[PDB]
């Protein structure tokens, strides 16, 4: 069952893993044409090659760093001096 | 084991069509994958073949006959169908059909040259011209 | 089924059976007696009697094929065979029309995406490799070197990826658009560049341009973070490049040129 | 027109690609290229198939034509 | 008739399952 | 579909030359890979292949023409010439030109006996020696 | 390895050529005997 | 290509090819032949 | 190129022997892989081919001339000897030497009817029984 269990879960990321253009990412993601359902969905089945793929990650990237156009790609000083001088 | 029948035998002249049936009744099992074929018998000359049909749908014809007849089969109506195009007076012939049960996909025997020696065959159709 | 990736009549299975198989005489006949045959007819994934031949290794079967004027898919069938390195029906695909008589593989990702032919496209809707991979691309990525040779012989060449933080319009432009395509565009693209048959092929001084590559690749593998990994590959891939350049020296003199750039400066 | 450097890179390159060839031989024979292996047989007794059909369907026109004659 | 998400779905579809043949291709004989 | 006339028709003896053309017209449509032929008619003989050349460039020669002529095609063109070395009195006859659109490289039916069948043939010249 | 299928293929590609061109020698050789025949029946 | 490791002629094309494909009968005609 | 010349012409009768030599000169280069042959010319009859042999050493005979006549090849010698086993009035011809230059090991065309076709041929020399 664990077998088959996986094999599943490689068919899911393979699946996303063909995604070419945004489009097809958030089709997969999301479930129809940012809920994120399937990310969800992944989470709790704990189908960790889901959501761990690169497809998947850039796409929770910039959800992750949404009207921060820039500070994305600022060095790990930078973000840290952010944080101490919002703290 | 397979009984054959033809019908259509007519008398058309000067660039002509004409229609010949066959019908196959008996054992008929796998019908579909029988290889199928029309021969000549002149009335001064040898058995010929005329055409022929595999189980896939691949026709042979023989070169005094392409290009103006066909051969096709209804493997639901069990039936052999040969479309004549423009005739020739050296198409007046006793027409026999014949079957072969036992053939395949590309079978090398499926020509009109091996149709005489079929296992089964009809009665034959006179057609003159 | 779910989905249908195409009923076809028996005359047009008996036909995509041929092809398939490579039964060139029923081919051949069907193709100059059938009056009532589509060329273009497709099995149960969409791909027509061309894409058929292609991926089966049937040269003659293509080479039939390619004398009709209506025949479709000659843009992916060419993509195929180069991504299966058969030589010869990518020699006889690359006299088609389509081709020879077209600047098509003098085109770049982004001009042969300006204009929308559907040239490429192995359906109705999409291409079977990403849009931005080009013959000659497609061909560095499947280390095809004879293919590539000939390709390169046609002016087919890989354009270099602008700079990750280049302010160009056509580059803002694709990031507005679609970042991820333009990432995987670019991924792509470096793919190409870093193939040990471009490097070897496409460059007079291969062995500084793949270290020069290997450095931006890791470059760019500290920058694009999510596609780490892709870029640490290529540039794996051109160390190994010049790895072996190296490894086949022989005499002094062969050593010199590698470790010195010229003929003991060392500057390599 | 060549210099000395270009000549033995030019050298080097011929011996990459030979020797990148040779390797991508000794590489594991996968299914695609014994299935075009197979492609090549299955074509090839198509082709032989048809051949012979068509020889022995010569051989039937000279047996026809031969025996008007003796008749 | 068919939504966008279909489409998209039907073109993936396809997408895998001839890179699975592809893939099944290059297992060892 | 495809248009095929004939010219350069002489009359030269004691070893002589003569180039016959063969001009292409009509659909045309990837030349380069026909299968092009010529085949004689004498007077009181039947059709004879004389020459066929495939897209590839292979030529093939019926023997009683072999080491004397020779065929070429120029793709560019869509012309097809047969040069004629030393005649002889039995090379009197109608040429006619012969062209099969569907063919391949080493094609088994690109052959001078099967330029006779070709689908598309011109209206021929005259050779006499 | 695939140098080994490489040469398998080989084999065949030189093996299809010399079939096929030995029926076409003997066709070539069937049709000679189909014109001298005819002459003589006429 | 930036190397040139070898134009050509259409004879010399079909010859290789022949060669390399093992095309026995074309490569034996082109030897005795032309 | 190679220039074959025959001796060893004479007449016996009632179950003799005879040898026949062709000698070869001229280019004669790689004389070892050469496919050699002997063909017959009868003086009612046309060109027969008797016996060849390939560069492996492969020996091929006529129907006619099978068990009776054995064919050999001197390659150090350049030499090609047809030995006669129990002669026969019909063995009465001008046999001639034939060699091909360009032959391989099993060639198909290494056969005693294609000998007659070889691009090279000496003299002949008689045989009369
Ligand atoms: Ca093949
Ligand atoms: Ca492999
Ligand atoms: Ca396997
Ligand atoms: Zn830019």
């Amino acid at each position: 069952y664990r077998k088959l269990s996986m094999q599943c879960k490689d068919f899911v990321v393979g699946v996303l893993d063909l995604c070419r253009d945004s489009e097809e990412v958030e089709a997969i993601l999301n479930g129809d044409l940012a809920s994120l359902s399937r990310v969800k969905l992944a989470i709790k089945y704990e189908v960790k090659k889901f959501v761990a793929h690169p497809n998947c990650q850039q796409q929770l990237l910039t959800i992750w760093y949404e009207n921060l156009s820039g500070l994305r790609e600022q060095t790990i000083a930078i973000k840290c001096l952010v944080v101490l001088v919002v703290a | 084991q397979v009984q054959l029948q033809e019908s259509g035998g007519g008398s058309v002249q000067s660039g002509g069509s004409l229609r010949l049936s066959c019908a196959a009744s008996g054992y008929t099992y796998s019908y579909s994958g029988y290889c199928m074929g029309w021969f000549r018998q002149a009335p001064g000359k040898e058995r010929e073949g005329v055409a022929t049909i595999d189980g896939a749908g691949n026709t042979k014809y023989a070169d005094s006959v392409k290009g103006r007849f066909t051969i096709s089969r209804d493997n639901a109506k069990k039936t052999l169908y040969l479309q004549m195009n423009s005739l020739k007076p050296e198409d007046t012939a006793m027409y026999y059909c014949a079957a072969r049960v036992y053939s395949y996909s590309s079978d090398v025997d499926c020509r009109p040259s091996f149709t005489t020696r079929f296992p089964y065959s009809g009665q034959g159709t006179q057609v003159t011209v | 089924p779910a989905f249908m990736f195409n009923s076809l009549t028996a005359e047009e299975e008996r036909f995509l059976d041929a092809a398939e198989y490579g039964n060139i005489p029923v081919v051949r006949k069907m193709l100059e007696e059938s009056k009532t045959l589509n060329v273009n007819c497709v099995d149960y994934m969409g791909q027509n009697a061309l894409q058929l031949a292609v991926g089966n290794e049937h040269l003659e079967v293509t080479e039939l094929l390619l004398k009709k004027e209506n025949l479709a898919r000659i843009g992916d069938a060419l993509l195929l065979a180069i991504s299966k390195g058969y030589v010869r029906i990518v020699e006889a695909i690359l006299n088609h029309p389509g081709f020879a008589a077209s600047k098509r593989l003098t085109l770049s990702p982004c001009e042969q995406e300006l204009q929308d032919d559907d040239f490429y496209a192995y359906d109705e809707d999409g291409t079977r490799f990403s849009p931005d991979i080009t013959p000659i691309i497609l061909a560095a990525h499947c280390q095809k070197y004879e293919v590539v040779h000939m390709l390169l012989m046609k002016g087919a060449r890989i354009e270099r990826p602008h700079d990750y933080f280049c302010k160009c319009g056509d580059c803002m432009e694709k990031q507005r658009h679609d970042s991820f395509s333009h990432s995987r565009s670019r991924i792509n693209a470096y793919k190409g560049l870093a193939s040990p048959a471009y490097l070897s092929l496409s460059s007079e001084d291969p062995v500084l341009t793949a270290l020069e590559l290997s450095n931006e690749l890791a470059k760019l593998a500290n920058i694009e973070k999510e596609f780490k990994n892709d870029y640490r590959k290529l540039s794996m891939q051109c160390k190994d490049f010049v790895v072996g350049v190296l490894d086949l020296c022989r005499d002094s003199e062969e050593v010199e040129a590698i470790l010195n750039g010229d003929l003991a400066s060392l500057s390599r | 027109q060549p210099t000395r450097y270009q000549q033995i890179m030019k050298r080097l390159i011929k011996r990459y690609v030979l020797k990148a060839q040779v390797d991508k031989e000794n590489d594991e024979v996968n299914e695609g290229e014994l299935k075009e292996i197979k492609q090549d047989i299955s074509s090839l007794r198509y082709e032989l198939l048809e051949d012979k059909s068509q020889a022995t369907e010569e051989l039937a026109i000279l047996i026809h034509k031969l025996s008007e004659k003796l008749n």
